[PDB]
């Protein structure tokens, strides 16, 4: 026998998921873990260093990290980098210098995104004042630092335009910003204010449509930004609870805690009873499936501790994430149905990502 | 006492205690950097019955400590809230930003 | 099986079984690196009785895999005798020398 | 109240021991954890990047690492470094820079370890071609290879001299390094074969004497390398073994899995029983307390799966570890008595070392 290298991952593309471990206790080697989700094995490994971020290219051809260097870790020049790998052959390509400011926090979706048509990398900043970091990924460059997002956090990528993204301010409300095609901005505009940031703030993770969003509350309420014109339209709250559920003090919990499914509009949310200040990122007790145009629950199931989730639309899929052990569930009708369980899958991931299929 | 989550000036900690780490609940372990930085807690003290202003100031530099890990979340908001948002490093703006603990500094009466 | 500690071509594995994390026995893991270099076990096959020589080359250049740790130990000496000895890191002359797994590639008839 | 840095470690030297964590399943983020030993207390600790290595000064003052970083970790440029800190503040003073081939493996205490004037540390190189890498402490400077002791494996400092070592051969022997003021080598020997490479092979980790160093094998024998004199004197085997030990196939086992406690020449030594191939790294059934003069055990106790130890000679004292927890044991009569447990300690550490005290 004969030991070579430069081998491609075992199985399709489709069947792959991206496991963020940050391996909190041990946080300069953190790395994405990529599995098969129909089988549970595991196909190979992205290091990204200190505190990495991941996400996939829309085209599905390339990972993208997001991490920090120093020359000798813990002293020593900074490096804040996006690196550019290969998906198939899990191998770097390209290294993208960054500011020194990107930032360093828990795996969030929307600190780690791009635009729609896959050109521009959108990325938070925080150096502690807040921007927005725009990468040409044709270029390899940072062109970009949208300082108008002061004070505003996260980005929420419009699934109906090429180049524009939102972000929650420090009013209560979003701020669109329209890229050229150079990865300027082009155009801008502010919402009126969506939620009280002081009575009801909102978890940053949406529920993403293709021409609208979805938030929770703190206290379990919604609230949605309608983005089918260029100024986007605000609204909320209505209550995900019932009487009932009030009286037992039922609120959402987690990381990325929501999900939409588009086709059916149902939208998916981690809850846990005994709400009260300071268990908004407590483990999910129950998911409940949420019709978003009757804006009534439709399903309740057992959420087996889980803090955080993703949707494939094309195939009906949610996965829940516990921490360590990933949840493959069917969403094709309205009660989710539990597939598998992927055990040990991670050591600290609160994110869990498909690989796209849709290009 | 002071090296439990549940310590009553903890109560928005997500890190390390670095009273568990060669440090205490005011200074850093050795090697390790303070950052000029923080989130803040509103945390009630049981004791005498005052709320009180919190200051999680980490320290940096040096390598996880790995001990004493607390994810406590009171009065904690999210990033558009920034200085009241604990799912971030505070050591970000340090010469060195590799994580090693937190800390609870006592400001004064909320 | 592969995937156990107790399959017999990895009766001198120290490391974490590459076939366990996205390779094979014979195949590094997508974007890691074969050593040139390995220890040697000699290893009884308990289906024909004959041993065999397994060279136990690495797979380097990316963090450790972490699954399918194994410690075994059978016929392995110190590094007095260093090509057969496995408490080091037979990805040691790589380009990367961070060890990612261990491979259990078939030699023939010891 | 205000945040302040700076402070020097809370316990006094005296009290302090390093644990040495691999951290194997993320290898790139070792370090050494301080401990206090008289009350389980975690004092600090030093980051040590890929598989780093660790050793006190001599003196006391300073800790010396070893790692190997790279620009981009998984990619780049690799930058073998020796680091000096301070013991105190436990903050980083120095890099000095070595060749690419410092030993990456287990911790053994062999592969980084500093002559017994304290002005030389001295490592082993694996390319894999071997060497033994020779580190002026005073200029801050590698000196050179010493490229005789290709083939060998591992350094053991004499005690009764200022600047030699041995390292253990394939041919079974022992070569003799003695180093010049500028720690290049100014002389040296070779020993007769003192073990069987093929039927007996011994440990590497000596228990070390002031003028000699014992070794046991694999099948639980004992030899001994005499280096009085300038030309070592090497014997053995005799058995640690009587019949009834024998009969129920009692062998050695662990890493750093002997010592020797000078002032009365008790040998201590892991042992388990049904050894057969491939149980040399076992965890210990016992811990055999074996007096060297008579050649006969003088006590047997737990072993409380340990796999490594080292001794105090100053305070009779004898540290085990099991990879995550260490055991503190009174050595000053013949059979040990536990003190206390540290319980993790380290997620992945086969090597703790005291802080020195005294010794010149």
């Amino acid at each position: 026998e004969v030991l070579t290298g430069g081998h491609s991952v075992s199985a399709p593309q489709e069947n792959r998921i991206y496991v963020m471990d940050s391996v909190f206790m041990h946080l300069t080697e953190s790395r994405v873990h990529v599995y098969d989700y129909t089988n549970g094995k595991f196909l190979g490994m992205v290091p990204t260093a200190f505190n990495g971020h991941v996400q996939v290219s829309n085209d599905g051809k390339k990972i993208y990290t997001m991490t920090t260097y120093h020359e000798r870790i813990t002293r020593g020049k900074r490096s804040d980098v996006v690196e550019v790998w290969d998906a198939d052959k899990l191998t770097f390509e390209k290294e993208i210098s960054l500011p020194p400011k990107r930032v360093q926090g828990l795996n969030y979706d929307g600190l780690f995104r791009q635009t729609t048509d896959g050109k521009f990398i959108v990325l938070q900043n925080a150096s502690p004042a807040t921007s927005i970091g725009i990468v040409d990924v044709a270029k390899g460059d940072y062109v970009e630092d949208v300082t108008a997002a002061a004070g505003c956090w996260s980005v929420i990528p419009q699934p109906n335009r090429p180049r524009s993204f939102m972000t929650i301010c420090g009013d209560g409300g979003l701020l669109t910003i329209n890229l050229g095609e150079d990865g300027k901005v082009a155009s801008q505009s502010r919402s009126k204010q969506m939620f009280s940031v002081k009575d009801d703030p909102i978890f940053i993770a949406p529920a993403l449509d293709k021409d609208k969003a979805h938030f929770v509350s703190y206290y379990g309420n919604v609230y949605s930004a309608d983005f089918s014109g260029d100024e986007v339209k605000v609204d909320g709250p209505w209550s995900l609870l019932n009487d009932e559920d009030k009286a037992k003090n039922w609120v959402p919990g987690g990381y990325n805690l929501v999900g939409l499914h588009r086709a059916s509009g149902r939208m998916y949310v981690f809850m846990h009873p005994d709400g009260k200040e300071g268990t908004h990122k407590f483990p999910a007790a129950e998911i409940w499936v949420m019709d978003t145009k009757t804006k009534q629950r439709v399903a309740r199931i057992p959420g087996r501790d889980a803090l955080s989730m993703t949707i494939d639309q094309q195939r009906n899929l949610m996965l829940t994430l516990d921490g360590g052990n990933v949840n493959v569930y069917d969403i094709s009708q309205p009660e989710p149905k539990l597939l598998r369980t992927i055990e040990g899958a991670a050591e600290a991931s609160l994110q869990v990502q498909f690989h796209p299929v849709g290009g | 006492e002071v090296n439990s989550c549940d310590y009553w000036r903890h109560c928005a900690v997500d890190g390390f205690l670095c009273s568990c780490c060669g440090g205490t609940t005011t200074t850093c372990p050795p090697g390790s950097t303070p950052s000029p930085i923080s989130w803040i807690g509103t945390c009630h003290n049981p004791h005498d019955g005052k709320d009180y202003l919190i200051s999680y100031h980490d320290c940096c530099g040096k390598t996880a400590c790995g001990r004493c890990q607390c994810n406590t979340q009171t009065r904690e908001r999210p990033g558009y809230e920034f200085f009241l948002h604990n799912d971030v490093n505070w050591c970000m703006a340090n010469e060195n930003s590799t994580f090693h603990c937190t800390t609870s500094v006592l400001v004064g009466l909320a």
